């Protein structure tokens, strides 16, 4: 009744097509506890748009470098930021650390108990940080997001879960064309465009040997 | 007519008449109903799967035994340029035998196109196998009626695999059932013959073939054998 | 995931776990600080 | 007849009985109530006769761990391979193998270990191996580290495949028991096909891939410019100018004119001068007619064809009127006890074993091995050591079968039968054999030492004084040497240096020199004799007495592996014949010391050392003939003249070698607790530790309970062995690091 | 083995002499058990053609022996001298 992975194939009895992008690709039996369940969804949806916000930062950097303004690569950018940076290394990992593990253990006592921190404990509110559903929250982060309509919301659902592997698939080839090429993603889609029949993964020389 | 030089008693027991091959000739023995006895899946040593792998070894034989041989005829006329007609083996598949540099791409990059498209051909073919008919249901590309397939998974049929689908009747069906195989059995010869043949003369099957035809006692087994590579 | 972490939970892998936790941390320790004999801070 | 009986998915494949450790046996089903529980678990985890009566079932079982032992050594050997590719000097040592000793196993600088790192020379530093690796890449014709990470990663994907292998043939395709029956065809195809197969695989790489290589490395060239060996085995112009029978090119072997082969499939004896080890040739003919011979052995029995030989008609024709009925039955058995195979394979892998150490200690058969005295005395000690072992587990096995499997219904006048009828008479004879041996041997050994102490030279069992020369070893050793001359005219010299008359030498040091036999050789290999007659004797009498005895009648209703029968008829402690095996570990411990001390000496003595232009000088002051008549003697000048290295050894790349050797002291000793005591007292002790751990509330749910009697025995045979062969590992490797 | 050497002729000879042996009894064929004196006439699977037992196995074994004599009788006569 649903798109699978594989066509013909056995879809998982824990995976029923009511998460979003439910293809029913799960051969190692993860998730099939209902609490690693929700655990591995909320990673899932993290590591998703961890992954498409370092993409889009690579990509709008890699166009900035490209059309002629100073940019660095996306590799070793930060190396020589820092040296023209007023925040020195060691202070700025530390208080993104800090400010990090005070929102993602807020998140995770949020995922523990649902509706944990909408009592007011945090500044007083209720209706805002509060979870809607398992790794979607409210309130703050549906400034004016579709997400009141259900069709609307499941469809939204469905783009980000399938954007964020998109993407996750997209920072494994950056670093694994990064390793191969040494230089932007950019100029090797530049690269592949110029000469298709010749420029690709099998005549870099490395990793083909 | 009937049977083989093998032709192991207590193996025609279980085959007659019914197989599109089923000539007797099973000295071993592997397509005993009691091997691969029980539940499940289970191994590779079936009936089915034999017949499976046995018609795919066949038209598999048959494109490679046309394509081995289909450019060197013609690059010795005039109807492909012999700077393409080149040995079958000196194409790219073996390298240490020659590859050919005039290509529109890299040999891997070839290599990956044909990883590719078919894995995606076997992959479909290894879950049509597990699952009949199950490749019509999930939609590939609005083309999901031409792999509703047959009930034996060898043989689809249908709007695409027999788009001109003669051979209704089921003795025109069984006779070209038979040449089939028959011409599939002459192919696994024919390839068994081109890689002997590549690796006795380091030549073509062809040039083999006018070797022979010019002076059969002085370029056959005997001498070859006793000759410069090999 | 049930049945094959009952059997990551039984004691050969524990037996493994904290083996190599501690033989980590203390491998790190000795990496990153020199061989010391006093705790004179 | 001959088919492929397979049932499909017998077993689930899931988690299900790796959740509960208990599963296999029935007893341990119910719970871990006392501490024994799991020294049952892991002790009954792979005797697969007690989890079920089935013997398909158990076929089934022994076929997949075979193959998880194949996957796990196939893991091994490809670590190996990629520890060559990545930490090694295998490069520098193929340019120089004479001054650059190989090193395969690089520490970490983590704690103190930088120490270990040793100047093995080429600008490389690590561990000094042992096992001969370099030797053996160097034979099998291998230049680069691509080639060594290529062979590791295949041996990791056959390992995969294995392990996969051993998966599908038990929990998804399991063979029934008439296709594990099927022993001819089992016969058939592992005679001809893997032994032949493999001898005729390994005799064509070396006549395509080693024979050009290790022509072009004696010669002077450098493996950089050598070319790769598909050159070789492609192009028939570069293998012609090596050997001029290549271009002829094949055609002398189907025309039968095999002579035209004499240069590449030479037959010659002695070892190659410029490396120390055999021509390439002759083992290239040797492996060549050895996949001969197994190609004609492999289609002796009779399968599906009519024709061949049925073993059961071979064995109920050979009858012999001492011996009754003669070997009637011994088919069923063997057909139907996996034990009664599991001895015969066993005691067969050890002899020959046992006769590869002597033979590659006689005959090295890798460049620059026999210079490489270190690589030497390991392979040596080691197939020696496992030899002994697989000998000790195939008494075993054959006591396990004895007790398990044995029955009386199909034997009633066959050689078994008569062999337990007469089993008094035979270990009366062998104890008498024994006290011979052991009075006319060890006494005269302590009579020389008597006479020595005495101040009596001249009446010492010595070479100066009354001699015993042992005529019949060194007119063997005169018969091979003259052998060449006429019972084999072509054989180019002797087929070993052990009794020839020229020293060859390699890098300054000597590879192989004749050995001279006097009567310290005579009481060492008579000493020797006795000892394994010993070990015999406790194994044979182990298994004769299992099934019953003349003070136990009922020992066969008792088990295997039971501590006793009770204090009663004066007390039959060790009664069992696991015990037997227990002390014939010892006593296999001991002659396998003896004999491979006795290897060391004499090789240090009068074999290796370094030549020089006056004379030949060993590492010894050649003091064997000497010295090795008396127990002070041998224990002076072997043990207290050698292990000075091993005492200094500290703050130097061998103190590792120290570290295990005090080590393997202390686990040798500690294995006398569980040796000397008994059970009562540590469990009354463990009463002890108990009521204070009740005191204060830590009381464990699990009963803490001590060790059992064979539980004991067994921690104390394994702690003793595992002390004594680490402690002649660390002394040998040292002592032949330090001065080879 | 040119048409016309000693060698070819030896060949032939014990080729012809195997098959002339395992045609009318007088060799332990497939149809043929062998006792101490090779008895008891057995039958299994079909000759396809020719009578007696002269099946796919049959005559591979034969030529197998024939051929291996033969090895034996050249380098033999080769190993003394003759021809
Ligand atoms: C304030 C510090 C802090 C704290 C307490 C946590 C704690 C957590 N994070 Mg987090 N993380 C942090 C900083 C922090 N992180 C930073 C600085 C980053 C870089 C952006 C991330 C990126 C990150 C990802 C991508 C993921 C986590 C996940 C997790 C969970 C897994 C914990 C574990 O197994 O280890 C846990 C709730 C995982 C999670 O939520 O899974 C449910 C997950 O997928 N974190
Ligand atoms: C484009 C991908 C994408 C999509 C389709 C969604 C969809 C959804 N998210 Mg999500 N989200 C995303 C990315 C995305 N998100 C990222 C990257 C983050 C991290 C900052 C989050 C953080 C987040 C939180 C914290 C919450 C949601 C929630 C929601 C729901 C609200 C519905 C809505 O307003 O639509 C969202 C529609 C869009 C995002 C489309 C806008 C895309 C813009 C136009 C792209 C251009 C901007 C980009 C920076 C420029 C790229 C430049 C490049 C070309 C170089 C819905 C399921 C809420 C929820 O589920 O509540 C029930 C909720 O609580 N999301
Ligand atoms: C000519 C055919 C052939 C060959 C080569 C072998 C080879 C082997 N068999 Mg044997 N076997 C055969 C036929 C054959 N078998 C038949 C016909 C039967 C039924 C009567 C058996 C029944 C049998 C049993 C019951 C057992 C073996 C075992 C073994 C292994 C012993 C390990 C050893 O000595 O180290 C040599 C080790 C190696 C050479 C390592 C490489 C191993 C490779 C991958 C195996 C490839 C050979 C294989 C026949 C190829 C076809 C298999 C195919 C389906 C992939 C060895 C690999 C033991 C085992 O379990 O090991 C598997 C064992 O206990 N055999
Ligand atoms: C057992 C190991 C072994 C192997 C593998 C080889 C292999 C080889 N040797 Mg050696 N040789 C060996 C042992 C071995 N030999 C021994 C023990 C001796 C005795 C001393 C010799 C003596 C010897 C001499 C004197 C010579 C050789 C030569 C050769 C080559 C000729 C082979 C030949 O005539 O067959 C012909 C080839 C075939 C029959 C091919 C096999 C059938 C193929 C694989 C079928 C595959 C086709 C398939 C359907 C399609 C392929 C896939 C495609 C789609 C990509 C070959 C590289 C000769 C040489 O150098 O020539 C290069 C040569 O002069 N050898
Ligand atoms: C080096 C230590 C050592 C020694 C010498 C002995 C000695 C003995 N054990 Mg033992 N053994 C030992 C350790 C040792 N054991 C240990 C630790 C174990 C446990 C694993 C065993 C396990 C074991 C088993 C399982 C068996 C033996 C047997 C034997 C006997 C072998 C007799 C023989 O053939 O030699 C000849 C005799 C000697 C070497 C004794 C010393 C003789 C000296 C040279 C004196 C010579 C005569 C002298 C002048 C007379 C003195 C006269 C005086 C009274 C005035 C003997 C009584 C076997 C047995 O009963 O005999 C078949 C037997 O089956 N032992
Ligand atoms: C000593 C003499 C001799 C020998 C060596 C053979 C051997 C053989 N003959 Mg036979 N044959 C013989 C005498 C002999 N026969 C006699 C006396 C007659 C009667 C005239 C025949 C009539 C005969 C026929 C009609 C056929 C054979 C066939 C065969 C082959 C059977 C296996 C096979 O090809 O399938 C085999 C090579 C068959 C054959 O070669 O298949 C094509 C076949 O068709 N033979
Ligand atoms: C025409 C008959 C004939 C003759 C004259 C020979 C003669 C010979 N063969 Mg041969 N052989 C023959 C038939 C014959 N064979 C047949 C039919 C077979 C097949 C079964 C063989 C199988 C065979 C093998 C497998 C071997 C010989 C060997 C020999 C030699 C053994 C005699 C020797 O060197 O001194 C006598 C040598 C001794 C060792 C005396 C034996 C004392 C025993 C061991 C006690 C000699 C050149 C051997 C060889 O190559 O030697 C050069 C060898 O390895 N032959
Ligand atoms: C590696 C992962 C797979 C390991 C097991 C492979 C064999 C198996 O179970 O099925 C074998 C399957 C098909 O099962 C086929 O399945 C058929 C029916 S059933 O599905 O077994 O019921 C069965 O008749 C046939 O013998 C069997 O080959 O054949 C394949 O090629 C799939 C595995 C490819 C790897
Ligand atoms: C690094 C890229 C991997 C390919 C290397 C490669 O092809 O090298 C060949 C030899 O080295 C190798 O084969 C090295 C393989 C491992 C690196 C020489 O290749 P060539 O230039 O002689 O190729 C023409 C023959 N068809
Ligand atoms: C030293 C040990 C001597 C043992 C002597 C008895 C051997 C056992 C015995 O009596 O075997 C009897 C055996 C002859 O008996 P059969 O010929 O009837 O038995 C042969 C069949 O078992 C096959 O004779 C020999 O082995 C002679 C050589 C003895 C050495
Ligand atoms: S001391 Fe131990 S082994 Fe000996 S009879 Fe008593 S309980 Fe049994």
């Amino acid at each position: 009744d649903r798109p699978l992975w594989s066509p013909g194939s056995e879809p998982p009895a824990w995976l029923d097509g009511s998460l979003a992008g439910d293809y029913g690709f799960d051969p190692l039996h993860l998730s099939e506890e209902p609490e690693m369940r929700k655990w591995m969804v909320q990673a899932e949806l993290v590591h998703a748009r961890w992954a498409m916000l370092g993409v889009a930062g690579i990509l709008f950097t890699s166009i900035a470098a490209k059309t002629g303004a100073p940019f660095p690569d996306w590799y070793d950018a930060g190396k020589e930021a820092i040296k023209t940076s007023p925040a020195p290394l060691g202070s700025l990992i530390f208080t993104e650390l800090l400010l990090f593990g005070w929102v993602e253990t807020k998140r995770l006592y949020d995922l523990r108990n649902p509706g944990s921190q909408g009592d007011g404990s945090f500044l007083g509110i209720t209706d805002g940080l509060k979870g809607k559903e398992n790794g979607y929250p409210g309130g703050l982060f549906d400034p004016m997001g579709m997400s009141k309509n259900e069709a609307s919301y499941k469809e939204a659902k469905v783009k980000e879960i399938k954007n964020g592997r998109l993407a996750m698939l997209a920072f494994v080839g950056f670093i694994a064309q990064h390793h191969a090429t040494h230089k932007s993603p950019i100029d090797n889609l530049l690269d592949h465009v110029a000469d298709p029949f010749h420029v690709t993964f099998a005549t870099n020389g490395v990793s083909i040997p | 007519d009937f049977l083989y030089v093998g032709s192991d008693a207590a193996a025609l027991k279980y085959l007659d008449g019914t197989l599109p091959g089923d000539y007797g000739f099973d000295p071993l023995g592997l397509l005993d109903p009691s091997v691969s006895g029980g539940k499940g899946e289970g191994g590779f040593v079936n009936p089915r799967w034999l017949q499976y792998s046995e018609v795919i070894h066949a038209r598999w034989a048959m494109l490679g035994a046309a394509g081995c041989i289909a450019p060197e005829i013609l690059g010795k006329a005039g109807v492909i340029p012999a700077e393409t007609a080149v040995d079958w083996f000196r194409t790219g598949v073996i390298p240490p035998a020659g590859v050919y540099k005039n290509f529109w791409a890299d040999p891997f990059t070839l290599f990956f196109i044909e990883v590719v498209a078919i894995q995606f051909a076997e992959l479909k073919r290894l879950q049509d196998y597990k699952n009949p008919g199950s490749q019509s249901r999930q939609y590939f590309l609005g083309l999901e009626g031409l792999f509703k397939g047959s009930d034996n998974p060898a043989y689809p049929g249908g709007p695409f695999f027999n788009f001109a689908n003669f051979g209704k009747t089921e003795e025109e069906m069984k006779k070209l059932k038979l040449n089939e195989i028959k011409n599939g059995r002459l192919a696994m010869l024919a390839m068994f013959g081109y890689g002997a043949q590549a690796v006795i003369t380091g030549d073509g099957p062809f040039d083999n073939l006018l070797a022979h035809l010019a002076d059969p006692t002085g370029n056959n087994l005997i001498t070859n054998l006793g000759g410069k590579f090999g | 995931m049930k049945d094959f972490t009952t059997y990551l939970s039984t004691a050969p892998v524990v037996g493994l776990g904290w083996a190599i936790f501690t033989s980590g941390l203390l491998i790190e320790i000795n990496r990153f600080f020199p061989d010391p004999l006093v705790f004179s801070f | 007849k001959v088919k492929i009986a397979v049932d499909r998915n017998p077993v689930e494949t899931n988690f299900e009985k790796w959740a509960k450790p208990g599963h296999f046996s029935r007893a341990l089903a119910k719970g871990p109530n006392t501490t024994t529980w799991i020294w049952n678990l892991h002790a009954d985890a792979h005797d697969f006769d007690n989890h079920t009566s089935d013997l398909e079932e158990i076929s089934r079982k022994v076929f997949s761990a075979h193959f998880g032992q194949l996957g796990i050594i196939l893991i091994w050997l490809s670590g190996m391979y990629f520890h060559g590719a990545r930490f090694s000097n295998y490069e520098g040592w193929l340019s120089d193998p004479t001054h650059i000793k190989p090193s395969a196993q690089v520490v970490w600088p983590i704690v103190g270990q930088e120490i270990l790192n040793g100047d093995v020379g080429g600008g490389f530093q690590g561990i000094q191996i042992t096992s001969g690796f370099f030797q053996l890449w160097r034979a099998s014709g291998i230049t680069s580290e691509l080639q060594l990470y290529s062979t590791a990663i295949g041996g990791l994907v056959l390992a995969a495949a294995c392990f996969f292998a051993g998966w599908f043939h038990y929990h998804k395709a399991a063979p029934k028991l008439e296709w594990f029956q099927n022993v001819e065809s089992m016969l058939n195809h592992h005679l001809a096909g893997l032994l032949g197969l493999g001898s005729l695989a390994w005799a064509g790489h070396q006549i395509h891939v080693s024979l050009p290589v290790n022509k072009l490395l004696d010669a002077g060239v450098d493996p950089k410019e050598i070319p790769l060996p598909h050159e070789f085995l492609l192009n028939q112009s570069i293998i012609a100018d090596l050997y001029p029978s290549f271009s002829k090119g094949l055609a002398p072997f189907f025309t039968l004119n095999w002579a035209e082969y004499s240069d590449f499939l030479t037959f010659k004896g002695g070892l190659n001068p410029v490396t120390g080890g055999l021509w390439l040739s002759d083992t290239a003919h040797h492996h060549l007619a050895i996949a001969v011979l197994f190609l004609v052995a492999g289609h002796q029995y009779r399968t599906n064809w009519g024709i061949g030989h049925s073993i059961k008609d071979i064995l109920e024709s050979h009858k012999g009127p001492f011996t009754g009925n003669g070997h009637a039955g011994l088919y069923e058995i063997l057909t139907t006890s996996w034990h009664a195979q599991l001895a015969i394979n066993l005691a067969l892998f050890g002899s020959l074993s046992i006769i590869v150490a002597h033979h590659m200690y006689a005959m090295p058969p890798y460049p620059y091995l026999a210079t490489d005295y270190g690589t030497q005395l390991s392979l040596f000690t080691h197939h020696m050591w496992i030899g002994g072992f697989c000998v000790v587990g195939a008494g075993a096995h054959a006591a396990i079968f004895m007790v398990r499997d044995y029955d009386p219904t199909n034997n009633y006048n066959n050689l078994l039968d008569r062999v337990i009828r007469h089993r008094d008479a035979i270990i009366s004879h062998l104890n008498w054999v024994s006290i011979f041996l052991g009075f006319h041997s060890f006494g005269l050994y302590i009579h020389n030492d008597t006479m020595s102490a005495l101040g009596r030279p001249q009446d010492m069992f010595s070479d100066t004084a009354i001699q015993l020369q042992p005529v019949f070893a060194q007119w063997i050793q005169n018969t091979h040497f003259t052998a060449p001359q006429l019972t084999a005219p072509n054989a180019l010299a002797a087929t070993s240096l052990t009794w020839g008359g020229d020293v060859v030498a390699v890098g300054g040091k000597v590879a192989m020199m004749p050995i001279a036999l006097g009567t310290s050789d005579f009481l060492v290999h008579h000493i020797h004799a006795f000892t394994i007659h010993v070990t015999v004797l406790i194994l044979l009498k182990g298994v004769l007495f299992a099934r019953s005895s003349r003070l136990i009648p009922d020992k066969a209703n008792l088990g295997f592996r039971f501590p006793c029968d009770g204090p009663g008829r004066g007390g039959t402690c060790q009664v069992s014949a696991w015990d037997h095996v227990f002390l014939g570990l010892f006593w296999m411990y001991n002659s396998l010391s003896i004999v491979i001390f006795h290897f060391s000496w004499k090789m240090q003595s009068d074999v290796w050392g370094t030549v020089t232009d006056s004379g030949v000088s060993h590492i010894t002051g050649g003091n064997f003939a000497q010295s090795a008549n008396t127990i002070n003697g041998w224990l002076r000048d072997f043990l207290w003249a050698q292990s000075s290295q091993v005492i200094q050894s500290y703050g130097s790349a061998l103190s590792a070698y120290g570290l295990m050797f005090l080590g393997a002291h202390f686990v040798w000793a500690f294995s006398l607790m569980f040796l000397f005591s008994g059970r009562g007292y540590w469990q009354e002790l463990i009463e002890s530790i108990v009521w204070a751990h009740n005191k204060l509330r830590v009381a464990p749910s699990i009963q803490p309970r001590a060790l059992s009697i064979t539980q004991g025995r067994a921690v104390g045979v394994a702690h003793y062995l595992l002390g004594g062969i680490a402690t002649t590992w660390s002394f040998f490797l040292a002592r032949i690091i330090a001065v080879g | 083995s040119f048409i016309g050497s000693p060698t070819n002729l030896i060949m032939v000879s014990s080729i012809g002499a195997c098959l002339f042996a395992s045609r009318f009894g007088l060799a332990p064929s497939v149809r043929k058990v062998a006792q101490p004196l090779k008895l008891s006439d057995r039958e299994v699977l079909q000759t396809t053609g020719d009578p007696a037992g002269f099946t796919a196995t049959d005559v591979l074994a034969m030529g197998a022996a024939g051929h291996a004599i033969g090895v034996g009788i050249v380098l033999g006569l080769k190993g003394i001298g003759q021809l």
